[PDB]
Order: C-alpha cells, then structure tokens, then sequence
C-alpha cells in the first residue's frame, strides 16, 4: 500500500555448499515512502 | 550511449528454510507466535 | 472489534464519547471469556 | 553486485525506483526514468 | 503557510521527523474549517506521539472534503488521492480564495476523473499519457471523447461558494508501535525505578513499578511485549535503556 520496505541478514557460511538447510532471521532495514506502482525489476553488475 | 551484456544461465534450487524475517518492530521472547 | 486489544491504548488515543464506545466492545467479549471459563469450570468440577 | 531497479514501466512514462550501492554509502530514488536495456555500473580508474 | 499549494493530480508529500509537534501555534496562526481526526482524538495530541509521519498536500474545490474521509469513493478519491479505511490520521481544510484564486481565473490546479482503473491507497499517478473515454483508441495529444487529467477547476473569488478553491492537509500518522520521530510538546520528567509510577513512554501510558532488564532488544525494537499483548518492557528513548 505505497511503501517500499527492505529487510537483510548477514549469514557467515564455510565450504558446505550454498543456500544453507539451516536457519536464519531477517532484520527490517529501511521503509521508503514512495507512493508508486513496482510490477517488474532488475539488478546491477558493476564490472570494474 | 548503452551496451548490451550479462548473459544470464539459470538453474533451480531448492530454497530449504530461508528467509524468515521479524514481522514488526516488537520485542518477544520464548513464546511461539502466529502471523500472517 | 476495538482498535486496539490494550485498554490502555484506547485510553491514550480517544476522549470519552467515543472511547467508552471501544472500552465496551471489550468488556462485553471479555466478560464472555469468563462466563465461558466459569461455564467449563462448573462442568469440569460437577465431573470430579 | 551493487543494487536493484524497481519499477512498473522502466521507460520515464511512470516513476521507477534505483537502489543504487558503492564502496561508502546507498542512494535510493525514485523518478520518471528511462533504462535502455541492460542497466549496469560502469566504475573506471579515472586518470584525470 | 506557503505562496501556492500543490495539485490534487500530483499531491505533495512531506516527511516530518526529528521535531517536536506543539500544534498551538498553528491553532493560533490560523482559521480552519474542517479539523476530522480518525484512530485519534483533537484532545489527546498534547500527550502523544509518532512513529513516522506524512503530510499529504493539495488545493480542491471544498465539495470533495467529502472525499477525504478514510476509504470513501469518489471522483478524486477513485483517480487521484485514495486514502485506505485503515488511515490513522487528522484531515485539515480552510478556504484559499483570499490566497490563490484570481478574477481572471486560475489553472494551475490540474486534476483527473477518468483512469483505466481505481488506483491504490496513498498511490500517486502523475502521468500525462491520453486515456480512451471513448471506445474507440485514442493516440497522440487528440482522441474521440479522450483526454488525460481533465481542465483546471477555474477559481474567481466571488465566483464560488462552498465551491472555491480549499488547502488540504491530511496527517497520516501511525503511533505507538515503533521508535517514534514526531512528539506533543508535553515535557519529560527525570526517570525513577523500584517504585510505583504513572508511567508515559512515546505516549504509551501505563501504571506499574519500573526495573533495568536482562533482555536485549535490537535497534529497530521500542517495545516488548507478553501472551496478552501488554507492554512487558520499554527502550528509554533519552538513553536507549
Ligand atoms: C558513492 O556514490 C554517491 C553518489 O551516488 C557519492 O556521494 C556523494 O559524495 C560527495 C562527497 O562526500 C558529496 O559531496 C558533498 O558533500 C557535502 C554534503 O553536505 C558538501 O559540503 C560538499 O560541498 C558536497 O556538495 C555528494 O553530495 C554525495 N552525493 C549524494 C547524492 O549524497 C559517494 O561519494 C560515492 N562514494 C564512492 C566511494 O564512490
Ligand atoms: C501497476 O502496473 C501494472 C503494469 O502496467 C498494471 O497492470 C496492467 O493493468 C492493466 C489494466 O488492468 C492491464 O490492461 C494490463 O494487461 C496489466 N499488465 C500486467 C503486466 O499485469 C497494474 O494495473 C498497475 N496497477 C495500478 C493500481 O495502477
Ligand atoms: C505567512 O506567509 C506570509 C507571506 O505569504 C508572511 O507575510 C507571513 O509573515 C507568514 N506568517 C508567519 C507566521 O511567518
Ligand atoms: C537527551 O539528553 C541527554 C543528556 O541529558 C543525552 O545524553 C541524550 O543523547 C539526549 N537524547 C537524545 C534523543 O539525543
């Protein structure tokens, strides 16, 4: 209903594969306020 | 000016138990709470 | 059906004319929650 | 990795939002932009 | 108080934060003619106070206060400004004919009444592009019965009554669940512990006896609470105890 809000988590993991089977929480991390219709998305390489 | 790059190759995996996260600004402790 | 479940909250927030008119909501299904109790409690205890 | 573009149309007919993350510090706006296609951040060493 | 107000198509929003809320000099600075709280009372705003707050700011013709009220359908609330029927918040309105209408006419003042859809509660749509009235398509700035936001409503001064152009200010707060930004002007006492006390913490009022606590509440959290849902323990927002 118009705000945007974003929630993360650090997960320190060693050689044991990827996406662990164990558990975890995430933490809120900001609410933006901004009023707009969000249907589709995209994410940013930056190759130096 | 832009270039087209970044090919993409997905693959699925299986997501176990992620992604769980504190539904509200409250502070609770050894109960078990339903929410929707 | 009031705005808030905590009997303090109401208070805070709302003067008299419409704060009784939440406050009522909860004593009346409070109030059943202990004509249910006692109800259970008459039947449990006319059983042992 | 460096962040995310939101939004319903990507082409400036309606707002969209970048989150946009460097070494120090996020910026998060949201505007009538235009994307091209491939959004990516193009970090350089800059002798000048 | 500023020159000129913003349109109801592409209402402006404020965040206030980091302040203290005294609205008395407000109350004194200027007449209003609408003052419709919602979740709160006028009265209690001395003791209380915000998580984070919003101003919503607009000029419309004084019919659509109407509108305004929380969830209510009509053509600017349908198009333009929805507010939800779960809106917390205070709506304040007064006349702006002594301020922005002119006997020429004035057509700053854009708004809609035609979309392909009602829109979603505090969403804005500020785009410009034709909109098919007619059933037929419509393409270019032309079309058969087609066109975007409609004309400016034309303010005169003696022209309308009940029916000029009226500022707009709704406060869509949310309060008590969460770190708050924005308090009454109501001031704060030393702290006092092991004894018992009329406790009032961001406004959440309260009677008991107050200890230090071995809990360890993350930043984000202002409050913890218990199986009833009471507050069993408070951040001690000039300290962070
Ligand atoms: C990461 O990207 C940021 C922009 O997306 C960039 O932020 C910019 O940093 C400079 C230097 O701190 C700021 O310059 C201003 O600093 C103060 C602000 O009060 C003024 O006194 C100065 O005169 C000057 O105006 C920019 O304002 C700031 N931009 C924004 C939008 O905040 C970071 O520097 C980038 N970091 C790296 C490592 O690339
Ligand atoms: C949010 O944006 C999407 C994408 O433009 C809108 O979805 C379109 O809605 C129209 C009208 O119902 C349809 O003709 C399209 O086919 C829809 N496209 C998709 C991809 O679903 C959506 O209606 C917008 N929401 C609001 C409230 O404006
Ligand atoms: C309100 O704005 C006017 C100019 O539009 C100014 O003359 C006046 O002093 C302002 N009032 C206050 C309380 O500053
Ligand atoms: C309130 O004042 C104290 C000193 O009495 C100070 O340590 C504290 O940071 C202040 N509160 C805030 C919100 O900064």
């Amino acid at each position: 209903d118009g705000y945007f809000k974003i929630y993360s988590k650090h997960t320190p993991i060693n050689l044991g594969r990827d996406l662990p089977q164990g558990f975890s929480a995430l933490e809120p991390l900001v609410d933006l306020p901004i009023g707009i219709n969000i249907t589709r998305f995209q994410t940013l390489l930056a190759l130096h | 000016q832009c270039v087209n790059l970044i090919t993409r190759t997905q693959s699925y995996t299986n997501s176990f138990t992620r992604g769980v996260y504190y539904p509200d600004k409250v502070f609770r402790s050894s109960v078990l709470h339903s929410t929707q | 059906g009031a705005i808030s479940s905590v009997l303090n909250d109401i208070l805070s927030r709302l003067d008299k004319v419409e704060a009784e008119v939440q406050i009522d909501r909860l004593i009346t299904g409070r109030l059943q929650s202990l004509q249910t109790y006692v109800t259970q409690q008459l039947i449990r205890a006319a059983e042992i | 990795i460096r962040g995310w573009i939101f939004g319903t149309t990507l082409d400036s007919k309606t707002q969209s939002l970048l989150i946009v993350n460097n070494a120090t510090n996020v910026v998060i706006k949201v505007c009538e932009f235009q994307f091209c296609n491939d959004p990516f951040l193009d970090v350089y060493y800059h002798k000048n | 108080n500023a020159t000129r107000f913003a349109s109801v198509y592409a209402w402006n929003r404020k965040r206030i934060s980091n302040c203290v809320a005294d609205y008395s000099v407000l109350y004194n600075f200027a007449p209003f003619f609408a003052f419709k709280c919602y979740g709160v009372s006028p009265t209690k705003l001395n003791d209380l106070c915000f998580t984070n707050v919003y101003a919503d700011s607009f000029v419309i013709r004084g019919n659509e206060v109407s509108q305004i009220a929380p969830g209510q359908t009509g053509n600017i609330a349908d198009y333009n400004y929805k507010l939800p029927d779960d809106f917390t918040g205070c709506v304040i309105a007064w006349n702006s004919n002594k301020l922005d209408s002119k006997v020429g006419g004035n057509y700053n003042y854009l708004y809609r009444l035609f979309r392909k859809s009602n829109l979603k509660p505090f969403e804005r749509d500020i785009s410009t592009e034709i909109y098919q009235a007619g059933n037929k398509p419509c393409n270019g700035v032309a079309g058969f019965n087609c066109y975007f936001p409609l004309r400016s409503y034309g303010f005169r001064p003696t022209y309308g009554v009940g029916h000029q152009p009226y500022r707009v200010v709704v406060l869509s707060f949310e309060l008590l669940h969460a770190p708050a930004t924005v308090c009454g002007p109501k001031k704060s006492t030393n702290l006092v512990k092991n004894k018992c006390v009329n406790f009032n913490f961001n406004g959440l009022t309260g009677t008991g006896v107050l200890t230090e606590s071995n809990k360890k509440f993350l930043p984000f959290q202002q409050f913890g609470r218990d199986i009833a849902d009471t507050t069993d323990a408070v951040r001690d927002p000039q300290t962070l105890e």
